[PDB]
This record gives C-alpha cells, structure tokens and sequence, in this order.
RNA sequence: GGGAGACUGGAAUUCCUGGUGUAGCGGUGGAAUGCGCAGAUAUCAGGAGGAACACCGGUGGCGAAGGCGGGUCUCUGGGCAGUAACUGACGCUGAGGAGCGAAAGCGUGGGGAGCGAACAGGAUUAGAUACCCUGGUAGUCCACGCCGUAAACGGUGGGUACUAGGUGUGGGUUUCCUUCCUUGGGAUCCGUGCCGUAGCUAACGCAUUAAGUACCCCGCCUGGGGAGUACGGCCGCAAGG
C-alpha cells in the first residue's frame, strides 16, 4: 500500500513511498535483457533535444510482450511479479506451456498463482489479450491495440485505462481517461482489466536526489531567465514578463495538434477539461 | 374494511409468478393501492408488494404506464 | 445444498427448439459439480411491458435449482456474459 | 402537405400553458402560446389564454388539414378541462385522452421551500 | 452462524457426557468457533459495526463464563485453557 | 428498512447529436437582468453521465443510540414463543479508561446530473451588504483518515418486583362453536399507538411502555450576568473540542 517515512533529516521529511509488497523476485531474468542506456536526453545528433531530463541513474532494457498475439491456445500461469522500473507500471512474468516467457503489463490485483489465456477462448481474468469479436461491450480494457495485428500501443495507465462503449458495424467505440470517444476497428487487439499500481499517484516525491535518478533537470523560470534567452527575460526584480507566457521556443498556449490524421475521422471529439 | 383473502389456508400461496394475482391488486395506470381501500393485511400486502414489484422488475408488469 | 428459483429471458431471435439444448449446457456446470436435480419447464412469446435492449418481446425459462452458492454465482457469471440473454436473476425457495 | 391523423400535445404550469399539435410520429405541423396570442406576465396564466392559444393551434392546423388527433396532457393544472373543451369545440374530434405527467422517482432534488 | 451438524460435533467432543449441552465447556466451545470464525469474516469486512457490536457482547459474555470457571476451580479452569491455547 | 460488499432495473433532470417546426421562451404581487432570430421554446429518435428510489409507506418494523427502506446474491448480529435437557450465585449498575456516533468542516486522490453557502447583476424600500428573480464557486457523491459536538427530546439512566381497564397494530404458540372457510370465540408472551382510575405533581400533565409505591448503582444542579469565557492541562494538521 502507502507507507510514510519518519522525518529522520530535514530533507526525507515528506518523502512518503508506495512501499513494493507486490514484489516476489528481486533478480530480473539475464536472458531478456536488452543493451539499453539513458540518452540524456540528446539525439544521436549531439544537441540536446529536450531540455528539463537527461542524466541520472542508468538502467537496463527488457522486451515486454505488449502486441501478444504469436502464440494462442496455449495457458500459462503467473511465474512472478517483479519490479520493471522502465514503466511505472509493474510486469509480471509467465511460464507458458511451451517454455518461452515473456513479459507482460501487470494487470490491478494480479497475484501468484492465476492461469492467463490468450486468444480466443480467453475468459473474463484479467490479463487475457482478446480481439473484440470475444468482448462484452461496457468492460474496463488495457493495454489495446490500433489494427488487427499491428502491436499494441495504448491503455497502459496506472489506475485509469480505456472502457469499452459499444460495437457497431466494423468499428468499435473507446472511451478515453480524459472522457473522450475513439473509432477504432472490431477487430483490434486488448485486454481485460485496470491496471496495477493505482496507489503510485499518492508518491510523495521527496528531494531531488531522487529526481536526477528519475531522469528530469532542474526546471529554469522565466521570469529570471535572459532576455535573449527567453521572452520572459530581463527585469530588475519580479516581473511576469509583461506579456501572457510563452514557450521560449516561439509558440505561445494554443491549439497543437494537426488535423486530418488518418484517425483523426476516426475520432468524435476532443478532450474537455476541469467539468 | 372487507376480508383479507390470504389469511386463509384455502387461498393460493403468492408468488411473482401468478400474473392474475399480480394483476387484481395494481391499478390500470400500473399502480398499488393502499390496505384502506383494499381491505387486505400488513405482511400479507407486504408479500403482495415484493411479488409484483419483483414481476415488474423482470418486466411482467408495467412500469406506470 | 439449498433451493434455488432461477428465472432466464432470451432474445427472440432465437427460435424455441433451441433454448433446451442452450439451458441443459449451461447448467451442465453444476449437474457435474455437486449431483444436484434440476426441473425446467417452459413458456414464451409474452408481450414484454416495455422495450429492453431495443426488443418487444422474449421467451421465459424457470428452473429449480438445489445447488452450491458458488456454482449458481459460476452459472450466472457464465450466463449473463452471454449476449442472446436480456435478464436473470436467483432467489431462495426456503424461508429466506 | 398533409396528414390525415394528428397529435395534440398541452402542457401547462402555474404560469404557462403552451400547445402543439404533431404526427403520431412525432413530426410536429404547428404550435400555439399565449406569449404569441399577447398576453404578459400572469395575463399568459389565465385559462381564457388556453382558449385561445387552443383555437390558435386548432385553425393553424386545419388549413394544413388535420382531421383526427388526441391530446396528450402534462403539467400542473392550470387549465386543462378548458383547453380540451376549446379544442373540441373549434370543430377537431378527439379519440383518447391520456395524462402523461413527468413524475420524478425521487430523483435528483427539488429546489427549496417558498417562504 | 453455526449450524446442527459442527454445532452437534462441537456440543459432543467437548461435552462432559452425551446428553450436556448447556455445561461452560460447551458454551465457551461455541462461543470460541464463533468469534474465530466472523472475525475471519471481519478480516474481508472491515466496517461492520453492528456486527463488532456482536463481537464485543459475545466477548464480554466469554469473559464473564472464563471468570466463573476459574472461581469454581483452577483445574478445570486450567485444563479448558490449555487445551484451546488462549492467554485468558 | 439490522449491517457490509458486489451485480442489476425503471422514471425524471441536464447535456450532446439528427429531423420537424416557427418568433418568442423562462420568470414574479408587476417587470428587468437570462437564452433566441447564428434558429430558442416545443416535439420525436438515439446516446452519455451523476444523484436518489415516487406508489407499498402508516403515528407500522428493526437497531443500544445516531439512524435505517428499487430488486438479486454472498456472510453475519440482535430479539421472540413453546420442550423446559444441562451449568448450578455466573446477576445488576459501573468512577477513572476504552469503542461507536446527525449534519457541517479539514487532508490526499477521483467523481460531480440536480440542488446549493459565498459572489455578480436585475427588483423593492428614504435605505437592503436580506426576504424575490437570473447565474453559479466550495460542499452535496466515492475511498482512506480525521473533529466529536445537536431542542443527540420521551427535554425523563439502566435493571428488577407489585398496583384497576377500555380501544387498534405486529410476531408466535394453543384450544373450542367448528363450516373446521371466519379480525369466529378463548388462553398465553413480546413490541408498539390513544383515552382513562386510585396515586403523584405548583400547574400543564404522567398514569403497567408511570413523573405510582420501592430496591441497587452512576452522572448532573445549588439566584441571574460575568462565562461555557481567560489562564493552565489533554486531543486534534487546523477550524476547533
Ligand atoms: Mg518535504
Ligand atoms: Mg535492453
Ligand atoms: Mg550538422
Ligand atoms: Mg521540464
Ligand atoms: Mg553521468
Ligand atoms: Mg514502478
Ligand atoms: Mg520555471
Ligand atoms: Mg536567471
Ligand atoms: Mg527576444
Ligand atoms: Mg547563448
Ligand atoms: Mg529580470
Ligand atoms: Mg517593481
Ligand atoms: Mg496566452
Ligand atoms: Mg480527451
Ligand atoms: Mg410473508
Ligand atoms: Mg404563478
Ligand atoms: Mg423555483
Ligand atoms: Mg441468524
Ligand atoms: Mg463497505
Ligand atoms: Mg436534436
Ligand atoms: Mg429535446
Ligand atoms: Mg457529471
Ligand atoms: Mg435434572
Ligand atoms: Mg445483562
Ligand atoms: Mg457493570
Ligand atoms: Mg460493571
Ligand atoms: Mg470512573
Ligand atoms: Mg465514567
Ligand atoms: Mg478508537
Ligand atoms: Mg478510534
Ligand atoms: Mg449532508
Ligand atoms: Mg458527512
Ligand atoms: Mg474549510
Ligand atoms: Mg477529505
Ligand atoms: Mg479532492
Ligand atoms: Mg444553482
Ligand atoms: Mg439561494
Ligand atoms: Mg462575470
Ligand atoms: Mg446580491
Ligand atoms: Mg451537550
Ligand atoms: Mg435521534
Ligand atoms: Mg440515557
Ligand atoms: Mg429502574
Ligand atoms: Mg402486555
Ligand atoms: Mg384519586
Ligand atoms: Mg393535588
Ligand atoms: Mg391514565
Ligand atoms: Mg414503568
Ligand atoms: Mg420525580
Ligand atoms: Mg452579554
Ligand atoms: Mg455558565
Ligand atoms: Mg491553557
Ligand atoms: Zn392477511
């Protein structure tokens, strides 16, 4: 669950954590490991892509199964649910009847011990991958896909996943965490069940230590930054910078996203905040 | 006030399932009358009440209509 | 091992030839389980009082069931996954 | 156009009292008030505006001819015997009559007391 | 709540004879599978109070029959402890 | 309708989408801020979401008290009648202590249809920082914690024994006119309304569910303000108790 930590320093004072009692193994498996490095937040290119990130605490990659659909037909039980800090999910690895493991999104309450199938003849569990001929309309879905057959992409969302509507002719309706409608194909590829880890969102942050680990820099306001350097710059004291805020990259608050995706008639409506 | 017909041993048990008791005791609009104008009895319109209540729920009576 | 009143409305697209072998597969589950005895009869095409899932009408199923709790909650997880049913529900023949 | 058969729908508040006259299927052909007859404020409230936003609604609906309608009625009641009355004398004959007022299951809450 | 079958099991294994039902042993038997059993409930329901309520009572009830056992004898107060491996 | 978890139903409000359909719709003691001519109101079809369960529903049931009611399942407490098998002084109340607790309020994270402090306008008045109208932010909902106060009233602590009745309701045992249908008649215990003796009380009034006549223990009061306030102590993150 939450576990506070005691004020022993000044500075661990608020840190509180999500204490990991869902844990069983602690060495991840050396096979699947993957060369991987933390980017630091640069292209091959050399420039810094993005500022605020880069640096910190470097870790190691593992291929998780997000678009399962090679093997069907086959069971397999929960091997052990252990810690992939690369997501903030947790994954839970499987002995599948055929040997192979792979890992997988760790649905909420998974514990040791249940049978997951994936196919069609997949139950109602959480963690079966099943197209949406094999779905009742209204059920809570994770981890879904785009095309039959294309690799999984979205509804990985620690507590809050995407909750099937309704089906109608061969496109399918998705409800979104910020409360919006998707069209998406019939035959497109998801799971059953929220996601682990509901409780992360009560992580109390802590210091800054913790925060280079994590991966981001240092966050520089505007208001004390340059002139040159930014639109906010300059002032001999505390000015908001005269004028409404602005990203020093020349585009102020607005409209972002281009239309006319190929998904974008596959869309309804967009997102409406604080209602 | 008249007679309490369930009282007696000689009358049918009630159950959501006899549409024609379900149906002498609610009102064309869909409706449950009260015990001054039935003349029936407390647990008795109490059995009478889950009954059809039941029965409308599983949508043998109307809802009001 | 307790008396149980199930009741199950199908879709009317369904003809009635098929609602025995449906019912007698769906509770073959607890016909294996616990030895229990079931009795089904039937009755359908009523005149629904109002529309449910955009329909008129349906047929009716009842069966009497003297079962485990968890293998009625296993029939009823089983049974309402299904689309071609609309509504069900279970109750106790005994005093409560 | 033209329809043979019609629908007559009176609501009425302690305020108010509006008609429209519509095809069984919904499709409306014409609607009267008392705001368009000409009466303000709780002049609109009198059941004599019903009179007439009736006879409005019922003339408007026989040049667009309408023969057979029933009335469907809603509403606290300000004026309903009156309006049905008025609607049968300006020469339309009515089938059925049915009340069909909005009753809330306790839902959501009613605003709070008048003192 | 129990029912005839472990209820009638209980009422014998720990009767003094065949026929005693209302001897303290039994009653702290039953009293004894009774709490065990719906605080194993309680550990799944958390907010029940009516029914901590029972708890409480029934505890207090306990109390008072362990009370009156140890001031009628040690021994068979002793022995009625042990053999259940409570503290009191 | 005792409690908790889960599943599920219909009506209604609001919003969105698409027809039809025209200049008004909403409002009060009267009118104007409000939304419309960019197509409102009305009305039909569909969908979405949140709250609460109209009738049964009552001076009726349960719970120790706050309180408790759409169904279904799951688990469970309390109470009542008969046989009376068994335990054989285990009973009662309970200072300090500990647990539960209306609404509002606070933290964290979600939800948020309707309602609605605060705040804007419109209205009345010499004057309105109110009563009225149009809007609507906390809150009202959910989970975990908190505060622990109400005219928390039957303004009456609990338990036991005794003391005339009449009239209703609920639950269960019996017996007899006996159809053996019948609130038929009778006996019994528990709960809950109303009116009434003797009695008590300053009076209103209570009257077997006592304020009657007593027994056991516990809290509280000693003229009105100051004041349920200052200081001190305890709890609470704070409001505060
Ligand atoms: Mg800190
Ligand atoms: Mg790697
Ligand atoms: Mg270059
Ligand atoms: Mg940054
Ligand atoms: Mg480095
Ligand atoms: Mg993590
Ligand atoms: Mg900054
Ligand atoms: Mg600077
Ligand atoms: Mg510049
Ligand atoms: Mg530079
Ligand atoms: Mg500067
Ligand atoms: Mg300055
Ligand atoms: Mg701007
Ligand atoms: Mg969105
Ligand atoms: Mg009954
Ligand atoms: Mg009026
Ligand atoms: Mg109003
Ligand atoms: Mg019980
Ligand atoms: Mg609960
Ligand atoms: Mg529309
Ligand atoms: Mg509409
Ligand atoms: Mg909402
Ligand atoms: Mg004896
Ligand atoms: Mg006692
Ligand atoms: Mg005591
Ligand atoms: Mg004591
Ligand atoms: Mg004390
Ligand atoms: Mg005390
Ligand atoms: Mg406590
Ligand atoms: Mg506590
Ligand atoms: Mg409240
Ligand atoms: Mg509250
Ligand atoms: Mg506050
Ligand atoms: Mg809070
Ligand atoms: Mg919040
Ligand atoms: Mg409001
Ligand atoms: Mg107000
Ligand atoms: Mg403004
Ligand atoms: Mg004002
Ligand atoms: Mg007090
Ligand atoms: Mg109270
Ligand atoms: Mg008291
Ligand atoms: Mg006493
Ligand atoms: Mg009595
Ligand atoms: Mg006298
Ligand atoms: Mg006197
Ligand atoms: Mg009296
Ligand atoms: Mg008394
Ligand atoms: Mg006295
Ligand atoms: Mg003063
Ligand atoms: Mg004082
Ligand atoms: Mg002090
Ligand atoms: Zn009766």
């Amino acid at each position: 669950g939450i576990r506070k930590y005691k004020p022993t320093t000044p500075g661990r004072r608020g840190a509180s954590v999500s204490d990991f009692a869902e844990i069983t193994r602690s060495t991840p498996e050396k096979s699947l490991v993957r060369p991987l490095h933390g980017k630091g937040g640069r292209n091959a290119h050399g420039r810094i892509t993005t500022r605020h990130k880069g640096g910190g605490h470097k870790r190691a990659y593992r291929v998780i199964d997000f678009r399962r659909h090679d093997k069907d037909g086959v069971n397999a039980k929960v091997a052990h649910i252990e810690y992939d800090p690369n997501r903030t999910a947790n994954i839970a690895l499987l002995h599948y009847l055929d040997g192979e493991k792979r890992y997988i999104i760790a649905p909420q309450g998974l514990k040791q011990g249940d049978v997951i199938e994936s196919g069609a003849n997949a139950d109602i569990k959480p963690g079966n991958n099943l197209p949406l001929r094999n779905i009742p309309a209204g059920t809570v879905i994770h981890a879904v896909e785009l095309r039959p057959g294309g690799g999984a992409k979205l509804a990985r969302s620690a507590g809050v996943s995407i909750q099937l509507l309704g089906k109608e002719g061969t496109y399918a309706a998705l409800r979104m965490p910020s409360g919006e409608i998707r069209r998406v194909d019939v035959r497109c590829r998801a799971t059953v069940g929220e996601v682990g880890n509901a409780e992360q969102s009560n992580i109390n942050w802590g210091k800054a230590g913790r925060m280079r680990w994590k991966g981001k820099r240092p966050t520089v306001r505007g208001v004390v930054m340059n002139p040159v350097d930014h639109p906010h710059g300059g002032g001999e004291g505390k000015t908001s910078g005269g004028r409404h805020p602005v990203s020093p990259w020349g585009k102020p608050e607005g409209r972002t996203r281009k239309p006319n995706k190929p998904s974008d008639k596959l869309i309804v409506r967009r997102r409406r905040t604080g209602k | 006030t008249r007679k309490c017909v369930f009282c007696s041993k000689k009358g049918q048990t009630i159950d959501y399932k006899d549409t024609a008791l379900l149906r002498t005791y609610i009102s064309e609009r869909g409706k449950i009358r009260a015990r001054r104008v039935t003349g029936n009895c407390v647990q008795h319109q109490r059995d009478i009440a889950v009954a059809v209540k039941n029965a409308r729920e599983v949508a043998l009576l109307p809802f009001g209509s | 091992m307790r008396p149980y009143e199930i009741m199950v409305i199908l879709d009317p697209t369904l003809d009635e030839r098929t609602v025995a072998p449906s019912l007698e597969t769906f509770l073959n589950v607890i016909r294996k389980d616990g030895g229990t005895v079931d009795k089904v009869d039937i009755w359908g095409r009523r005149r629904l009082a109002y529309e449910i899932a955009k329909h008129a009408e349906g047929i009716y199923a009842v069966i009497d069931v003297k079962a485990e709790p968890a293998t009625v909650s296993e029939l009823d997880r089983q049974l309402n996954l299904n689309e071609s049913v609309l509504r069900t529900k279970v109750l106790r023949t005994d005093k409560h | 156009k033209n329809v043979p058969h019609g629908a007559a729908h009176i609501k009425s508040t302690f305020n108010n009292t509006i008609v429209s006259i519509t095809d069984p299927q919904g499709n409306v052909i014409a609607w009267a008030s008392s705001g368009h007859v000409g009466f303000k404020g709780s002049r609109k409230s009198t059941p004599f505006a019903a009179q007439l936003a009736a006879e409005n609604a019922a003339r408007k609906a026989q040049e667009h001819g309408v023969k057979k309608v029933d009335v469907f009625v809603k509403g606290p009641g300000s004026g309903r015997e009156t309006a049905i009355r008025s609607l049968q004398a300006a020469g339309l004959e009515v089938g059925t009559i049915s009340d069909v007022t909005p009753q809330p299951h306790n839902g959501c809450r009613p605003p709070k007391r008048r003192r | 709540a129990l029912t005839a079958e472990q209820k009638k099991e209980i009422l014998g294994q720990y009767g003094l004879h065949d026929t005693d039902t209302g001897s303290p042993e039994a009653q702290v038997a039953l009293l004894t599978k009774r709490i065990q059993d719906l605080t194993e409930h309680l550990k799944v329901h958390k907010h029940d109070h009516h029914s901590r309520r029972g708890l409480l009572l029934l505890v207090g009830r306990r109390r008072r029959l362990l009370k009156y056992v140890a001031q009628v004898d040690v021994a068979r107060y002793r022995s009625l402890i042990e053999r259940l491996g409570l503290r009191r």
